[PDB]
């Protein structure tokens, strides 16, 4: 999955696992376990227009502090008193939202900047993105380095009589060590059995 | 500010910390600590700040 | 389209037994002959589920707002197709996200937007004689849907719809949790032939689908189809048949379990490592 939005330039720091601060804290969240990439580049060129850019908004007020890769969209009045504001949005009753003001000549802290954070995950289940590397054919009977969908190892490859759930493509023993594998492209169960012996 | 050659100390005592009020009037560029969690900050109770 | 039902009787809740169910695959590795020790959220051995019915001749339509706490088994016991789907969410009142996941007669359809939910949200089926049809007449679930962010709708089909007499002939099992913004379901279908009271085995649910739709849920709630025919004179709101299922509401908590694989791979026994000291 890729997330993606325009923050300030001061900002881009707090786009990390325990990072305190509003964006952090009341519009956007990383989980503590996170596995992906975080990129960011500055975009002056699009984003500010010489009267200024009120386009690009962020949440300023909130309750609680949000979920990791929770979303809040709402706009009700915040009450930060002790009186109820029914909507109105008073003295003591805010709206949460508020906006950048992005001009071509503010300071670099001041800038906007856009992020794409990429999410994914290694090595348990079916996978369907791979990189650039190229395949080659199956060697069976032997003793070879192999890369499956990006594990590796060294063993041998014989035909299985294990028949894996549609959602599988993995298969491990006792000891919790790759022994099966589902062929990506032939579709076909094959076991893996270490080389060195006696 | 001071100059860092002569540069300030300032005791801290008798009040909540309560930094939310600095979302809406301050952006920093640099902000680090060492010792503790910043997501631990707000449950934490400080000794000679 | 949104109408406030009648024509109910009052009565008390009622609550049943889970013998060992609610157990599920928690990963997606192949494993076969051996016994796997696993932490996670499951649904506790000989825990008290909630029971709700509908049927009519006494009339109870039952679909009231239940909590979510940390996760959800959720069983269905029916012959004629009449849970349809839920709705999730926090205040269900168009000031915050939902999640909406219903079984139109056609498609299958997913959405998480901003709905205005009614009090009695429903579906009907209309039954004609003269032409030889139960047909789908109503969808009355929301009135409003702004601001969406998520939509999935199934390749369409056509289910039955037809109204059963026999004995209950399905045993349909999820698992609901919600995590990282992440609304994950598994599933298991069962053949049965039984009456009342969800019986007892033991049958591992696989995993269905992980949506990603980073709401905050606390609270949902179950869509029932409702049958109309020349029998049900009332207007539109008196005038309607229930029909004959059963669902059962339990709640996850966090527990160790000991998981069995035989030898072609499936998980056939559990142990509840804090049940009892045996366990
Ligand atoms: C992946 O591509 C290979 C070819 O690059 C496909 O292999 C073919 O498989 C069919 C079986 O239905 C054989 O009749 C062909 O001779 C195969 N081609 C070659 C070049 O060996 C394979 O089917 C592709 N993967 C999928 C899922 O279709
Ligand atoms: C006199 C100053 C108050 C002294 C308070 C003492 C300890 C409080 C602990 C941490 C305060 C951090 C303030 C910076 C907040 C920046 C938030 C952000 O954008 O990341
Ligand atoms: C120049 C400027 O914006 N000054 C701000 C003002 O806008 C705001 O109302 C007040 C309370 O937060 O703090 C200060
Ligand atoms: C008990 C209850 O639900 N009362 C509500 C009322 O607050 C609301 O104004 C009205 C709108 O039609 O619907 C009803
Ligand atoms: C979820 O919604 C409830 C509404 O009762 C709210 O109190 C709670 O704070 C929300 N979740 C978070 C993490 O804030
Ligand atoms: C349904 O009943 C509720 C009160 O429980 C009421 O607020 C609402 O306006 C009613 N709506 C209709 C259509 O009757
Ligand atoms: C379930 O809990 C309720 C709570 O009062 C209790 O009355 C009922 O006896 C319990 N059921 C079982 C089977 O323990
Ligand atoms: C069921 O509801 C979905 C929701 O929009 C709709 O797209 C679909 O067309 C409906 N079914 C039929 C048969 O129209
Ligand atoms: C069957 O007849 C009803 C009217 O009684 C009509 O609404 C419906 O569309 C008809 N369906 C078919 C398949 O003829
Ligand atoms: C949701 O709807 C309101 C009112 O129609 C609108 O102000 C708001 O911008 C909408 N949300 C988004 C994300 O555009
Ligand atoms: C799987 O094992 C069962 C007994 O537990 C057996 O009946 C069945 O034939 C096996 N499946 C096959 C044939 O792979």
């Amino acid at each position: 999955y890729a997330d993606s939005f325009v923050i300030r330039g001061d900002e881009v720091r707090q786009i990390a696992p325990g990072q305190t601060g509003k964006i952090a804290d009341y519009n956007y969240k990383l989980p503590d376990d996170f596995t992906g990439c975080v990129i960011a580049w500055n975009s002056n060129n699009l984003d500010s227009k010489v009267g200024g850019n009120y386009n690009y908004l962020y949440r300023l007020f909130r309750k609680s502090n949000l979920k990791p890769f929770e979303r809040d969209i709402s706009t009700e009045i915040y009450q930060a008193g002790s009186t109820p504001c029914n909507g109105v949005e008073g003295f003591n009753c805010y709206f949460p939202l508020q906006s950048y003001g992005f001009q071509p000549t503010n300071g670099v802290g001041y800038q906007p900047y856009r992020v794409v954070v990429l999410s994914f995950e290694l090595l348990h289940a079916p996978a369907t993105v791979c990189g650039p590397k190229k395949s080659t054919n199956l060697v069976k009977n032997k003793c070879v380095n192999f890369n499956f969908n990006g594990l590796t190892g060294t063993g041998v490859l014989t035909e299985s009589n294990k028949k894996f759930l549609p959602f599988q493509q993995f298969g491990r023993d006792i000891a919790d060590t790759t022994d099966a594998v589902r062929d990506p492209q032939t579709l076909e169960i094959l076991d893996i059995t270490p080389c060195s012996f006696g | 500010f001071a100059s860092v050659y002569a540069w300030n100390r300032k005791r801290i005592s008798n009040c909540v910390a309560d930094y939310s009020v600095l979302y809406n009037s301050a952006s920093f560029s640099t902000f680090k600590c060492y010792g503790v969690s910043p997501t631990k900050l707000n449950d934490l109770c400080f000794t000679n700040v | 389209q949104c109408v406030n039902l009648t024509t109910r009787t009052q009565l008390p809740p009622a609550y049943t037994n889970s013998f060992t169910r609610g157990v599920y695959y928690p990963d997606k590795v192949f494993r076969s002959s051996v016994l796997h020790s696993t932490q996670d959220l499951f649904l506790p051995f000989f825990s008290n589920v909630t029971w709700f019915h509908a049927i009519h001749v006494t009339k109870r339509f039952d679909n009231p707002v239940l909590p979510f706490n940390d996760g959800v088994y959720f069983a269905s016991t029916e012959k004629s197709n009449i849970i349809r789907g839920w709705i999730f969410g926090t205040t269900l009142d168009s000031k915050t996200q939902s999640l909406l996941i219903v079984n139109n007669a056609t498609n299958v359809v997913i959405k998480v937007c901003e709905f205005q939910f009614c009090n009695d949200p429903f579906l009907g089926v209309y039954y004609h004689k003269n032409n030889k049809s139960w047909m789908e007449s109503e969808f009355r679930v929301y009135s409003s849907a702004n601001n969406c962010t998520f939509e999935y709708v199934s390749q369409p089909f056509l289910m039955d719809l037809e109204g059963k007499q026999g004995n209950f002939k399905n045993l349909r099992e999820f698992v609901f949790k919600n995590i990282d913004g992440y609304f994950k379901i598994y599933s298991k279908h069962t053949p049965i032939n039984l009456v009342r009271d969800l019986p007892q085995g033991f049958s591992a649910l696989e995993p269905l689908v992980d949506l990603p739709i980073g709401i905050n849920i606390t609270r949902f709630q179950t869509l029932l189809a409702l049958h109309r025919s020349y029998l049900t004179p009332g207007d539109s709101s008196s005038g309607w048949t229930a029909g004959a299922a059963a669902y059962y509401v339990g709640y996850l908590q966090p527990r160790t379990f000991l998981l069995k694989y035989n030898e072609n791979g499936t998980i056939t026994d559990a142990v509840d490592c804090a049940l009892d000291p045996l366990s």
